[PDB]
Formats: C-alpha cells, sequence, structure tokens
C-alpha cells in the first residue's frame, strides 16, 4: 500500500529538510539545493497497517527545476511549502497551487508555513487564507523544532485510506541480537571513537 | 437481552530506567554528528532472559531511533561540546532494519540526568554478564 | 543504454524514449535517478523541440506526449517570435489537430484526462503569443468546432477557463502591463460570443461532464465578467436551483455562487437586490431540501468524513460567510426575509462547531464582523439575539490556551511544562476573545449566567475534566474589561473564591498544576479589581509565592510571569504604604526574597528580580529609589563582592565551574533588574561598573589562553562557554543600560572610555571564532545613543571590528550569520549618526565599505539585504549633502557606476525579488541624482565621449552598454526604449516599479514589444 506525493514550494522553504527530518531524524542546516527532484520512500505505522508514500521532493529554483510539472503526473497527494519569514514564498502559494491542480484535479493537498520556529515572522497567521477556497488543509510547522511535523503526513494518512481515526502507532520492536563484536577489538576503534569525541555536537544551547 | 455485539515488542519487558533525551549517530564520511532522533530513552529487561536493551521512539511518530543490548563491551565516553553527553560504539543496533554498527551520541536535559544515566547504563551492563 | 536519446546526431529510437520515461515514473532507486537525470538533458537540449511532432505520433507513452509538451511550452514562452513564420504555423496545426484527434477518440478522451489539459495549457500559451493579432478567427472557429462532438465543446471549456485564468487571475507577475492589457480587451471584446456558448450549455446540456467543465469555466468568468451577465440573464436561477440538486455539479455551483456575493454591484437599485435575495432563498431552500436541515450535526458529518462532505461544508461556511457579509442588510428589514436570515446564520452556528482548527477560524471571522457591525449599527443586535446567544456557548466551550499559561496536557496524560510557542494558537485564542468580548458588551447578563452556572457544575463535580475548568477559565479571563466595577467585584470575587475551593479540595499534582495555572491567568486578567481590594491583591500576591514552592516547573515558571504582569499594572500598590500594613509590601517582599526564590531555577530567580524593579521604579524620590535599589541587590552585590576578593587574589579560581556559573548569575541578576529599571539601574551599575570591566579582561585572558593550549575545539567546551556568558552578558548589560539611559554625560565621561578600552582590542586581537558578536550589538547601542558626542570613539569602534569583521564574513553568505547581522547594523547607525568616521578612513578602506554595501544586497538574508540597501540610500543622500567638494565628487567617479550596476544586477537575477521595493527606490535615487544636476563633475573619463556633453546623456549610453553585454538577446529599441521610460519616471516610484517589473518579463523571453515601456505615457 503506496502513495505518490510531490513535495512542491520557493527555493529555501524547507521541503528537503522536512523530508530528511522524516526519513533519518536528523536537522540539515545547509541549503543544497534540490535539482529537478529526489525520491525518498517513507513508511508510517498506523492502526490501519503500514501506509507509504514516494516522497517527490522538487526543485523550487527556476533554474534546477527540472521537469516542473512533469513531476506531479500520477500524484495522489502533494504538500505545497513556504516560508512564514518570507513574504515572497507566500506570494508564491498560488502559482505552485496552479501548476499542481492543472495536472492533479481532486488530490488531498497540505498548505505548510515552515520555520515557525524563528522569533521574527513575516507572515503573519490573519495573512494566511489561501487553503480556504481551495480546500488545502494548513498546518504552521516547524522542521526545526519539529512543531506540527507529524500532521502533514497523518491528515494525508486520513483522507487516502479513507479513515479518519487512523493514527500513528508504535512500530513493533524484535528483540536485539545478544552476541555481539567487542568493536575494541576492531583496530579502527582508536581512530573512530577520538573522532566522534573531539567533533562537539551541534546546539549544545537547545533543551535536549 | 442480547449484548449490543463488540504488538509493540514490550509486553515481556519490564521499565528499569526511563529518561527524556536526544540520540545521534556519527557521519564518518561527512565528519559531523547527525540527530538521529527525540525521545523517551527506555531501558528494558526482558523478564524471560533478563537481557536489558535500549529502545527509544521519536516523539510523535513513535519511530524507533534506538533498538539494541547494553552490551558489557561497550564503553560511555565524554564528548568535547558537553558535560551532559554520552559517546559509545554500538556493534548491532536493528532500529532501521538489518544490523549496523554506529558510534552514537546522546545528549539529556541537564548533566544530573546524564550522570543517572552512566550510572544505569553500568547497572545494566552488570545484569547482562549474567 | 538509455542514453542513447541526448545523442542528437542519430534519429530519436521513441521505444528507448519511452522505456526512460516509464523507468522513471514507474521505476525506482538507482535506475529512476539515473533515468531522471537523461530526461531532464533531453528536455533541456535547446533542439529537442525539433523532436515533439515526432514523439506525439510515434510514442505509446502518455507520459512522453506530455513532456515533449513541456518542452514545446519551454520554446513557445521564451524563444518563439525567433522561430521563421512556417514554424509557429507548423506547430500551431499540429497542436490544434493533436487536440482534436485525442477529442474526436472516446477512449483517449476518457482515459487521458492529462495528456489533454497539458495540450490545452500548450495551446493557450500559443495564443498569448499570436491571438488575436495573428489568430483573428480562433473564438468564432472554436464555437464552431464545439457542436460537432460533445467531446470538443467540453474540451473548449477547458481551453477558455485555461485562457481566462493566464490573462486574468496569473497575468500580473507574467507579461508586461501593457500586453495583459492588450489580452484582457482581447477577451473583453469577444466574452459575448463567449457567454452565449457558455449559456447554452446551462440550459440544454445533458452530459454532467460538459455542464461541470461549463460552470468550472463560469468561475473564472466571475472574477472579470460585468454584473448584466449574470444579473439579466436566467443564469442566477439555475446555478441557485438545478445546479445545487445535482450532487456533481453542486461543489462548482456553490463557489459560483460565492463569486456572484462579490461581483460589482450598483446599491441604488431595487430589483438588483431582490435577484441578490432571490438566488440566496434559492440556494439555502436546496440545501434544506436535498443536503441537510438546519438541526443537522455538521460536526458529526465533518468527522464522518463520506465523499466530498468536508469539502462541501469548507466551500458553504465561505458561501455563507461571503454572502452575509456583504449583504445581510437586505435580510434585515423585511419581516418575511427573518426565518431566511437566521436559517442562514443557524447553519454558520452548527459550521462553528466543526472540530477543524481552520474551518472554525473562517467562521470565526464572520462572527467578528457580524458582533462588530451589532456593536455599532443601531436597532440590529436585537435580530440576533438567540443567534449570539448560542455563540456565547460555542465559543466559551472552544477557548484554546492563552500564551500566558504554561502548563498542559501530553499524549501519555500527564500535565506537563509547554515545551514551545504555539503562534498559531495564540492568534487564535486572541480572534476569540474579540468576539467574546463583543458577545459579552451585546448582553452581559446573559455571559455572566452561562460562565457563573458553567463554575457551579465544576464545583459540584457534575461536568468536572481539565478541558472543562480550563475552557471556562481562560474565557472568564478573556473577559476583563467588558462588565461595571460592581459586576466585575462580584464575578471575580465568585470565580477566585470557587476556584480557590477547587484547588484546596482537588488531589494529586496534575489536578492542582491545572487549577493553579487556571487562578493565575484569571487574577492576572483582573488588574482593575486587584489593584481596589489591597486585602486579595496581597492573597494573591502571598499565593503566587507558595505556587513559587511547587514541585511542578509549569506552576512555578507561570507564578513568576503572573507577578511581572500583576505587578507591571499594579507597582503604585506596593511601592507605598497601605492601611492598617507595617511596612510598603516591596519591603516585605525583598526581606523573604531568599526564602520565597529558594526552589527556584536561576532565569525564574532573574525574572523574580525584574518585577522587584518594576515595583521599585514606581518610587519617584531619588533617595527612597537607590536605596530599594540597593536593598533589591543585597544577594547578589554580597556574592559579587565575596567573589571579587577571591578573584582577584588569584586568576587561577575563576577555573572553579561552579564559581563561572555563580558569576554569569550575578551579572543576568543586574541585566534583570536593569531591563525593567532603564536610568534608574545607573547606581547599582556603577557599584560593579570598573570591577565588572576587570572581571571581563580576566575571563577574556582564559578564553585566549584555552584556545591556544587546547585549540579552537576550546570555543565548544562547558568551560569556555560558560566563560564567554560572562562576556556577553556584561556586554547585554552596558547594553540595556545605555539603550535607557537619559543622563547621556555620565555614559559618554564615565561608562564609554574604559568599555571601549576593555572591549575593542580583546576583539580585533582575537581568533575570529573567539570574537562575540554581541560586541558589535553593544557598540550600535553605544553609537546609537551617544554617538554624535564621541567621533573620535566612533572612529576607533569602526578600527577595531570593519576590517576584520568584515573578512570574516565575506567569503560565503553562511559563516558567523550572527556577525553578519550585528555587522550590518552597525554600519547602519554609524552611516545614520556618525558619517564622519567613514570620511577618517583611508581610501582603501573606504573603497571596503562600498564593497560591504554592495556585498549586503546580494544576501538573502532579509536581516542584511534590508540593512544593505538603507546604507547604500544613506550613503547616497549622505555624499549629496556636502555638495559640490572633492570627496563628494571622487565618491560619483569611483562609485556612481558600482552602485547603479550592483542594484541592476540583484534587480535582475531573479535570487533576491524579496528586496524589490529598496532595490527600485535606490536606483530611482542613483538614476535622479544626475537629472537634478547634483553630480558636479563628469562621470565620464577624458577621451571616451565629445567634451562638454552631460552626465544625463552618458548615464544613458552606460546603461545601454551594459545592457546590451549583460542581454544580448535584447534588441537595441528594447534597451532604448525602457531607458527612456525608466529616466523620465525617476520621480514616480509606483510607475517606475512598473518599468522595471515590464523589463524583468521581457529579458525572459525573445522579441519583446519595446512600444510596453509606453504604458504609463
Ligand atoms: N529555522 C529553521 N530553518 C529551517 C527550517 N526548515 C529548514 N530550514 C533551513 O532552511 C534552509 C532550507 O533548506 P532546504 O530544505 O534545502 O530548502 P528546499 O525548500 O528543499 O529548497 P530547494 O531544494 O531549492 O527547493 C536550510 O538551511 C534549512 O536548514 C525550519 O523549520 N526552521
Ligand atoms: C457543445 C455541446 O456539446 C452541447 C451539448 O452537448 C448539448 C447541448 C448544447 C451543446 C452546445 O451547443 C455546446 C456547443
Ligand atoms: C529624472 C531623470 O533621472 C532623467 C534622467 O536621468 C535622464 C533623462 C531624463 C530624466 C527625467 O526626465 C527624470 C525626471
Ligand atoms: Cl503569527
Ligand atoms: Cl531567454
Ligand atoms: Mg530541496
Ligand atoms: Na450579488
Amino acid at each position: 500500500v503506496q502513495f505518490k506525493l510531490v513535495l512542491v514550494g520557493d527555493g529555501g522553504t524547507g521541503k528537503t529538510t522536512f523530508v530528511k527530518r522524516h526519513l533519518t531524524g536528523e536537522f540539515e542546516k545547509k541549503y543544497v539545493a534540490t535539482l529537478g527532484v529526489e525520491v525518498h520512500p517513507l513508511v508510517f505505522h498506523t492502526n490501519r497497517g503500514p501506509i507509504k508514500f514516494n516522497v517527490w521532493d522538487t526543485a523550487g529554483q527556476e533554474k534546477f527545476g527540472g521537469l516542473r510539472d512533469g513531476y506531479y503526473i500520477q500524484a495522489q497527494c502533494a504538500i505545497i511549502m513556504f516560508d512564514v519569514t518570507s513574504r515572497v514564498t507566500y506570494k508564491n502559494v498560488p502559482n505552485w497551487h496552479r501548476d499542481l491542480v492543472r495536472v492533479c484535479e481532486n488530490i488531498p493537498i497540505v498548505l505548510c508555513g515552515n520555520k515557525v520556529d524563528i522569533k521574527d515572522r513575516k507572515v503573519k497567521a490573519k495573512s494566511i487564507v489561501f487553503h480556504r477556497k481551495k480546500n488545502l488543509q494548513y498546518y504552521d510547522i516547524s522542521a526545526k523544532s519539529n512543531y506540527n511535523f507529524e500532521k502533514p503526513f497523518l491528515w494525508l494518512a486520513r483522507k487516502l485510506i479513507g479513515d479518519p481515526n487512523l493514527e500513528f502507532v508504535a512500530m513493533p520492536a524484535l528483540a536485539p541480537p545478544e552476541v555481539v563484536d567487542d568493536p575494541a577489538l576492531a583496530a579502527q576503534y582508536e581512530h573512530d571513537l577520538e573522532v566522534a569525541q573531539t567533533t562537539a555536537l551541534p546546539d549544545e544551547d537547545d533543551d535536549l | 437481552f442480547e449484548p449490543v455485539v463488540h504488538k509493540t515488542m514490550e509486553e515481556d519487558e519490564e521499565v528499569l530506567y526511563k529518561v527524556r533525551a536526544k540520540l545521534f549517530r556519527f557521519d564518518a564520511d561527512a565528519k559531523e554528528w547527525k540527530e538521529r532522533g527525540t525521545g523517551d530513552c527506555k531501558f528494558l529487561k526482558n523478564k524471560k532472559t533478563n537481557k536489558v536493551r535500549i529502545l527509544m521512539r521519536r516523539d510523535k511518530t513513535l519511530k524507533i531511533c534506538a533498538n539494541h543490548i547494553i552490551a558489557p563491551e561497550y564503553t560511555l565516553k565524554p564528548n568535547v561540546g558537553s558535560d551532559r553527553s554520552w559517546v559509545y560504539a554500538c556493534t548491532a543496533d536493528i532500529a532501521e532494519g538489518e544490523a549496523e554498527a554506529f558510534t552514537f551520541a546522546i545528549r539529556f536535559g541537564s548533566k544530573e540526568n546524564a550522570d543517572k544515566f552512566k550510572e544505569e547504563f553500568e547497572k545494566a551492563q552488570e545484569i547482562n554478564k549474567k | 543504454s538509455m542514453e542513447g536519446i541526448l545523442d542528437f546526431s542519430n534519429d530519436l529510437d521513441i521505444a528507448l524514449l519511452d522505456q526512460v520515461v516509464s523507468t522513471f515514473y514507474q521505476g525506482s532507486g538507482v535506475q529512476q535517478k539515473q533515468a531522471q537525470e537523461i530526461l531532464t538533458k533531453f528536455q533541456d537540449n535547446p533542439d529537442a523541440w525539433q523532436k515533439a511532432d515526432q514523439i506525439l505520433q510515434f510514442s505509446t507513452n502518455p507520459q512522453s506526449k506530455f513532456i515533449a509538451l513541456s518542452i514545446l511550452d519551454k520554446l513557445i514562452t521564451r524563444k518563439w517570435k525567433l522561430l521563421p513564420n512556417d514554424h509557429r504555423i507548423g506547430i500551431r496545426n499540429f497542436v490544434v489537430g493533436m487536440i482534436i484527434s485525442m477529442c474526436q477518440d472516446d477512449e483517449v478522451f476518457k482515459t487521458q484526462k492529462n495528456l489533454i489539459n497539458k495540450s490545452d495549457l500548450t495551446l493557450v500559451q500559443i495564443l498569448k503569443q499570436e491571438w488575436p493579432q495573428n489568430w483573428p478567427e480562433f473564438i468564432p472557429e472554436l464555437i464552431g468546432s464545439s457542436s460537432s462532438s460533445v467531446n470538443v465543446c467540453e474540451n473548449n471549456m477547458i481551453v477558455l477557463k485555461l485562457l481566462s485564468e493566464e490573462v486574468f487571475d496569473f497575468s500580473a507577475e507574467q507579461m508586461t502591463q501593457a500586453k495583459a492589457l492588450h489580452l484582457k480587451n482581447s477577451m473583453s471584446k469577444e466574452f459575448e460570443q463567449i457567454f452565449k456558448l457558455c449559456f447554452q450549455v446551462l440550459e440544454q446540456g445533458s452530459s454532467s461532464s460538459l455542464i461541470v467543465a461549463t460552470l468550472e469555466s463560469l468561475l473564472r468568468y466571475l472574477h472579470w465578467i460585468p454584473y448584466r451577465y449574470i444579473y439579466e440573464t436566467n443564469i442566477l436561477e439555475l446555478l441557485s436551483t438545478k445546479f445545487m440538486t445535482s450532487p456533481d455539479t453542486r461543489a462548482i455551483t456553490l463557489k459560483c455562487l460565492t463569486e456572484v456575493s462579490n461581483l460589482k454591484i450598483p446599491q441604488d437599485n431595487d430589483l438588483i437586490k431582490r435577484q441578490t435575495v432571490l438566488f440566496f432563498q434559492n440556494t439555502l431552500q436546496q440545501i434544506a431540501t436535498s443536503v441537510m436541515p438546519v438541526t443537522a450535526d455538521l460536526k458529526a458529518t465533518y468527522a464522518n468524513a463520506n465523499g466530498n462532505d468536508q469539502s462541501f461544508l469548507q466551500d458553504l461556511a465561505m458561501f455563507l460567510t461571503t454572502y452575509l457579509a456583504r449583504n445581510r442588510a437586505l435580510l434585515e428589514s423585511d419581516e418575511s426575509l427573518r426565518e431566511l436570515l437566521l436559517n442562514a446564520h443557524q447553519y454558520l452556528i452548527q459550521l462553528s462547531k466543526i472540530e477543524e482548527r481552520e474551518l472554525f477560524k473562517t467562521t470565526l471571522d464572520y462572527w467578528h464582523n457580524l458582533v462588530a457591525d451589532l456593536f455599532y449599527e443601531p436597532l440590529k443586535k436585537h435580530i440576533y439575539e438567540e443567534i449570539c446567544s448560542q455563540l456565547r456557548l460555542v465559543i466559551i466551550e472552544n477557548m484554546v490556551r492563552p500564551e500566558e499559561v504554561l502548563v498542559v496536557e501530553n499524549d501519555e496524560g500527564e500535565i506537563v511544562r509547554e515545551f514551545v510557542k504555539e503562534s498559531d494558537t495564540i492568534q487564535l485564542y486572541k480572534s476569540e476573545r474579540e468576539v467574546l468580548v463583543y458577545l459579552t458588551h451585546l448582553n452581559v447578563i446573559d455571559t455572566e449566567e452561562i460562565m457563573i452556572s458553567k463554575l457551579a457544575r465544576q464545583i459540584d463535580g457534575s461536568e468536572w475534566s481539565w478541558h472543562n475548568i480550563n475552557t471556562l477559565s481562560w474565557a472568564i479571563g478573556s473577559i476583563s474589561g467588558t462588565m461595571s466595577e460592581d459586576t466585575e467585584k462580584r464575578f471575580v470575587v465568585t470565580v477566585i473564591k470557587d476556584l480557590l475551593g477547587l484547588c484546596e479540595q482537588k488531589r494529586g499534582k496534575d489536578n492542582k498544576a491545572v487549577v493553579a495555572s487556571d487562578i493565575m491567568y484569571v487574577v492576572g486578567q483582573y488588574p482593575r479589581f486587584l489593584k481596589a481590594h489591597w486585602n486579595f491583591l496581597r492573597t494573591v500576591i502571598l499565593k503566587l509565592f507558595e505556587f513559587m514552592h511547587e514541585t511542578h516547573e509549569g506552576v512555578q515558571d507561570m507564578a513568576c510571569d503572573t507577578f511581572i504582569k500583576i505587578v507591571q499594572k499594579c507597582k503604585y500598590h506596593f511601592v507605598i504604604q497601605q492601611p492598617r500594613e507595617s511596612e510598603p509590601f516591596i519591603q516585605t517582599i525583598i526581606r523573604d526574597i531568599q526564602k520565597t526564590t529558594a526552589d527556584l531555577q536561576p532565569q525564574q530567580v532573574h525574572t523574580f528580580y525584574k518585577a522587584c524593579g518594576i515595583i521599585i521604579s514606581e518610587e519617584r524620590s531619588v533617595a527612597e529609589r537607590n536605596r530599594l535599589l540597593s536593598d533589591l541587590m543585597q544577594l547578589p552585590n554580597m556574592a559579587w563582592d565575596t567573589i571579587v576578593e577571591q578573584s582577584t587574589a588569584n586568576p587561577t579560581l575563576l577555573l572553579d565551574s561552579e564559581t563561572v556559573k555563580i558569576i554569569a548569575n550575578i551579572i543576568k541578576t543586574n541585566v534583570a533588574v536593569c531591563t525593567s529599571m532603564g536610568a534608574d539601574f545607573y547606581p547599582q551599575l556603577g557599584h560593579i561598573y570598573y570591577n565588572m570591566l576587570q572581571l571581563y579582561r580576566a575571563v577574556s585572558s582564559m578564553i585566549s589562553a584555552q584556545v591556544a593550549a587546547e585549540g579552537l575545539i576550546a570555543t565548544k567546551t562547558p568551560k569556555v562557554r560558560g566563560l564567554r556568558t560572562i562576556k556577553k552578558e556584561i556586554l547585554k548589560l552596558v547594553e540595556t543600560y545605555i539603550s535607557k539611559a537619559r543622563n547621556l554625560d555620565d555614559v559618554v565621561k564615565v561608562l564609554v572610555e574604559p568599555l571601549l578600552n576593555a572591549v575593542l582590542e580583546d576583539y580585533m586581537n582575537n581568533v575570529p571564532d573567539a570574537r562575540d558578536a554581541e560586541v558589535l550589538n553593544c557598540m550600535t547601542t553605544v553609537v546609537e545613543k551617544v554617538g554624535h558626542m564621541i567621533p573620535q570613539g566612533v572612529i576607533l569602534i569602526l578600527q577595531s571590528v570593519f576590517e576584520c569583521t568584515l573578512d570574516m564574513i565575506n567569503k560565503d553568505f553562511t559563516e558567523y550569520p550572527e556577525h553578519r547581522v550585528e555587522f550590518y547594523k552597525l554600519l547602519k547607525v554609524i552611516n545614520e549618526k556618525s558619517f564622519a568616521a567613514f570620511l577618517e578612513l583611508p581610501p582603501a578602506a573606504f573603497k571596503l565599505f562600498v564593497d560591504a554595501i554592495c556585498w549586503a544586497f546580494k544576501h538573502n538574508n532579509r536581516d542584511v539585504e534590508v540593512n544593505g540597501l538603507q546604507i547604500a540610500l544613506d550613503l547616497v543622500k549622505n555624499i549629496e549633502r556636502m555638495g559640490n567638494v572633492p570627496f563628494a565628487n571622487e565618491f560619483h567617479k569611483n562609485y556612481f557606476f558600482i552602485f547603479v550596476s550592483e542594484t541592476f544586477f540583484v534587480l535582475t537575477d531573479s535570487d533576491h525579488k524579496s528586496g524589490f521595493s529598496k532595490q527600485a527606490l535606490l536606483l530611482m535615487k542613483l538614476i535622479s541624482l544626475v537629472y537634478d544636476n547634483k553630480i558636479s563633475v563628469p562621470l565620464y573619463q577624458e577621451a571616451e565621449v565629445p567634451q562638454g556633453t552631460s552626465n544625463q546623456v552618458y548615464l544613458s549610453q552606460y546603461l545601454a552598454n551594459m545592457l546590451s553585454n549583460a542581454f544580448p538577446h535584447l534588441t537595441s529599441e528594447q534597451i532604448a526604449s525602457f531607458l527612456s521610460a525608466l529616466t523620465k519616471q525617476c520621480k514616480d516610484l509606483v510607475v517606475f516599479k512598473g518599468t522595471l517589473r515590464d523589463f524583468l518579463v521581457q529579458i525572459k523571453e525573445v522579441g519583446g514589444d519595446p512600444t510596453d515601456y509606453l504604458f504609463a505615457e
């Protein structure tokens, strides 16, 4: 059971960051522009079994756009992403939406204002009304703080499975290998463990 | 009168220690820590084998970011940046499927928590020997 | 194998193209990524368009044909005018021919809706280029072809829908003003023929797919067509009856009727008003008979989420609110329309109970619009009493968490500390309070009775829950200001008394934490009450002290924040002695300050002293205030005194990481009190000032010693972050004090010199990674408040920070982000307040100033970019103010054209669209400099151009050269016409900007019309 998801929006809005946070748990701080599209399998566990999204993470920068609306063909759902610290990225939400619905009439779509963790917010909550008439779900999100980071996938899962009571649930946990190699007998230990100790953990001023 | 008619794999385990934590893995290629998840770190003692594992699930997704035996062989080490973290090499974590090796770092909310974790981590290691 | 299609020397293998496309869309992993890169290169190849005819004929893969049209779409939009006439005609023919062929095969028309809607968009691109000037009979012939086939009739409704979209909804950004006006005028001329075709299908049309597509085209027409097409035909009756009964046409009709409820319409004509009433009567009738009655549980319907119910209830909400906001006055006077007015409002009441934040906000906007009109508009509120009464319950029962409430329930069901701020929730709470405040004024007895009786059902435990005590308390708090002192007196007394009973009764830390957060929200919201009732205020304050001793971090944290909040408004009632009291309450608080704060974490203790600061600043007798201040600071001054006798007896006791923490907490305590006392902090600041600057120096050496002994990695260690925190907090304390100081003499004569001596050299002479950005912030506040009094001090700041900070930030846009920001803030204030300092730079360094400003333009960091453009604007004005003197003349010869071309580059590169307004304003100010002959010497060099010829003439010659080489696809005449227009418009910003946006369109295509730049003239 797998569904095509296209993720669209202006460059720098946090699409690839949002996806990477869901794939690996990581917070990517650098801006490495997506070239055309990158496809990533993402599975969630639900009270109605596993749901899989083939996530088509697309380029927001015109000069890196690649196949553009060519990526939307046969999409079963979508996320439009803008940046609450950048008014131009919200002003472009209608253009992304147009390009998307001309290829994907009648699919479920989430509008996401990313970077709500940032103090000096430019696109205020009261400005954000574009989703009403176009029947999009809207969420304030942060890939950095993880605020509402699960909601886009939870809402879409609910609409694609047609069950509004669908919850994420605790993925099963098999008993891990009890026989393991002593890592201290593997030579590169001293080289790997010194590098790791003397590289500082990021964000030592966070609460965790 | 007839009535109107109507598995995590943690049910066989006991919770010895619970603490809120952020877990990282070291990417040797990039030489940077990358977060693997934030949530409850649990020490789970299997009631049948008395084996103690780390199990840790990300908040909201509840997805496993750590599943491994608290091996006698492993050693907690400080990290230059932090008085509230430990670093260690794990040779068999199954969070993301097949047995892989990782260099983990785990940070806590306070030095007290990190010192408690270390104390509990070594208690579980004694339990795993017997 | 797949790479074959990229080799254009051979014939395109179409079977291979189709495999590469299949692999991409249907495959996975490396194969899919490989295919993706091959297709992107195929598509970008600028001769790929010559293959599209081949792909559309021979491909067995719709997605291959989709991509052929993408390739054509890029050619049509960008290079069309360079194609010779035969190639444009030919491409026109096989798009039109492909579309018709696809419609006339029923199986293709059914299964290939993607490929047809892409062909239709591609055709509309050709219309934007060719129609109507080289295709005058397009519209008549489209009308012609419609009757040949039901499929072609329907597809032609999609073509006109797309054409309307591209010309009226999406033209503003993608065409010149002149070309949007041309295509608007062109469609307006032929709409009569288009509407009659649209109207015939609505009356006579059989096919549901054809009806739906026709009405979709009408939604688009309603954005711009004149009302006479809607009001002077039968279309309103059709939409409001027939098209509402069928569920397959109901969504789009309801969206059409929403747009109609906005059409531009005369408000002085009884018959247009009757027709506006009628379509509403008709639509509400169809909903009540065909979809659901007024009494239906829309909440449950929405939750069940069958078929399109959520969409429909959303569109209904939008229709009712749009229509009623504009036209409810039409239903308010006529007694025969009363039932229809109240039923419509009852539908919104039921919609407002739906569990869905965004819908709830949509309805709440409407409720605000209504209750605001009922507050002001005479003789109206009696109509809506029963609606308003139901709305009070809906809102009181769906109040969301205010900012101030720091306790919250997690997904394992524990009452815990709030992890983060919910801006979404905070705004929603404020929107809810605006409505509920209005409703309370409309009927203050109804609001009290609902709240009082809900409280009674928490008391006796019948409706008791965390949700229910929370929503009641938030609501009770949200209405402060709505009642008389008298009803407020009794209301609040009853609420406080009864809530204290809930706290005293209920058991367990979860229950106590909830009730306590509610007590604290309420008393926090009623300062007026607390002012007048010393005993209550005293006991609330004494109760806030009890909560500061709770085990639950949330309850404690909120106690401190409530204390601040109460004290900001009631400060006077702590500073004086009340009747029946031994001393002013301030003095009792200051005595027990160690006992009452014992169980608080440090940053909460700091909040507590800030609160004491606010009280203390209410005392205006200078004697008493300096004393109260000295009395408050006893604990931290006593710690400071003992820490400074040890710390100067040997520089090595600071190594103690415990002592670094104690020290930073003492400076943080001073930062807190200074924040609230501002200019009244001077005495306490001076008790520590010279010893504190010596600690700054001591701490600074240890930082440098650690980096040299241990390497850069030392900056990451707890020890060094602890030491750097002492430096940051000291900078912050001085920054805070100087920002608020009234006695600026003392600042320049006592504070500035020792500060600059303590910080500047230490910043300049540390390695980049050891430099604290807070130094630049501190210096910005110093320059801002006293810059004008310390010209040489500003020179000294520039020399210490300018070149070395620039070298840190000028290799890339990412590294040293805080430095980059504080840096450009420092140069803005200096260039604003103390510009003489830049005159005293050596020419090499002034050149780095100009490079730094232009570097700021090219940032996508808004904090840097806005400062960059402001500095450039302020500099140009500074220079102009000097008049005809050598430094200004040298400035213009050296830097005028660098500013013009650097502003043009960020205008036209498409990576800085956020700064368009300020860029345009800068470019305008620069061009206008030359016109108003403010530049006093030739900008050109000696043997370049006829002697005596003006800076005006050369500005245009330089700019024509610059754009010719930067944009060679433009014609000479396009560049000539653009500059001629741009220059004439150097006083009118809005027009100038329009000419720039016009240029930005023409540079993304070939063959732009030069005359487009005459749109304004
Ligand atoms: N503060 C903050 N920064 C964020 C957040 N999400 C992403 N960013 C940062 O913003 C930048 C955007 O990164 P990307 O995810 O590559 O942007 P993108 O939208 O994928 O851009 P393209 O691939 O060019 O379309 C990165 O430096 C991120 O670390 C967020 O929630 N908060
Ligand atoms: C096109 C059309 O198909 C049509 C149908 O199907 C029924 C009735 C009238 C018409 C038209 O006149 C439209 C041209
Ligand atoms: C202002 C202006 O800058 C200008 C230049 O520079 C050259 C020629 C004409 C003009 C104007 O008419 C504008 C008033
Ligand atoms: Cl906001
Ligand atoms: Cl071009
Ligand atoms: Mg990306
Ligand atoms: Na109307």
